[PDB]
This record gives structure tokens, sequence and C-alpha cells, in this order.
């Protein structure tokens, strides 16, 4: 299935994932494309935060789900 | 798709639906209430810039679109 991840920069990225896919695995896909380290990647779906040690089905993430990727910046 | 992320407390809020006819101050009100934003002891980060007094333009003028995000920062060690 395909999901939609929107970054704070205003970018819509589509990622190919499965219902049994893990959040950490999704972060790896983001890291592989954007280059942003998984540690700085904070994924939120429908206001609910996603834990690395969880799966998509855990948060009821289905196809065409809109996720928000927040980057924990140390500086500002 | 209002993405409010208060990385000062690590609190993420739900996606709020915004409109062009919606007043900026109305949104700011919700921000100061729900999020806990403040126009005196807080800094509002809009996309990649700060909401300065010069930016008195409304939402439909600032450039709101399908993806609207507001970052709450400032406080002490940031401003």
């Amino acid at each position: 299935m395909q999901i939609f991840v929107k970054t704070l920069t205003g970018k819509c990225i589509t990622l190919e994932v499965e219902p049994s896919d893990t959040i950490e695995n999704v972060k790896a896909k983001i890291q592989d494309k954007e280059g942003i380290p998984p540690d700085q990647q904070r994924l939120i779906f429908a206001g609910k935060q996603l834990e690395d040690g969880r799966t998509l089905s855990d948060y009821n993430i289905q196809k065409e789900s809109t996720l928000h990727l927040v980057l924990r910046l140390r500086g500002g | 798709d209002l993405t409010i992320s208060n990385e000062l407390t690590g609190e993420i809020y739900g996606p709020i639906e915004v409109s062009e006819d919606m007043a900026l101050t109305d949104l700011i009100a919700l921000l100061q209430a729900d999020c806990g934003f403040d126009k005196t002891k807080h800094d509002l980060y809009y996309n990649m810039d700060i909401l300065d007094s010069n930016r008195t333009q409304s939402l439909k003028e600032l450039g709101l679109k399908t993806d609207d995000l507001l970052l709450i920062r400032g406080k002490i060690s940031n401003s």
C-alpha cells in the first residue's frame, strides 16, 4: 500500500509500505530518500505519535494515510 | 492541514482544518489556548521564518495552502 508523508517544509512524499511494516522500517525508507537520521525523525499520524517499535496496523494506518514528519532540531 | 508541533514540550497536536476566510487572530487564539502559545513570551515559527510584527498579513496573504504548519519555539534558550 502507499502512504503520504508531509514534511514541515511542505513536501508530499509517497512511500510504499505494508500493513505489517514497522514504524522504524518506514523511518529507514525516509532516511534512504531524504537522508535525515531516524533519531531526528518524529512521525505523527492523526495527532497520535508513532513508536519505532510498532507497526502500521498498530495505529490503524491504512492506504493513502497522511503522516506528518517532525524533525527534532537541536538548534533554532 | 494545520500541523502544530510544540517541540518545547514535545507535544504534537491534531491536524486542524483552516480556511482563507479564517482570521489570523482566530487561529492565534486557538494556538494560545490549546497549544499554549503566547505573543509576549513565545516565538512563532511559520514554516522556516518567525512571525514578526511586520507580517500583519492574514492567512490568505501569508501563503496558506494544503499544508500549513506552525512551530512553537522561543521561551528562554532559543530566542
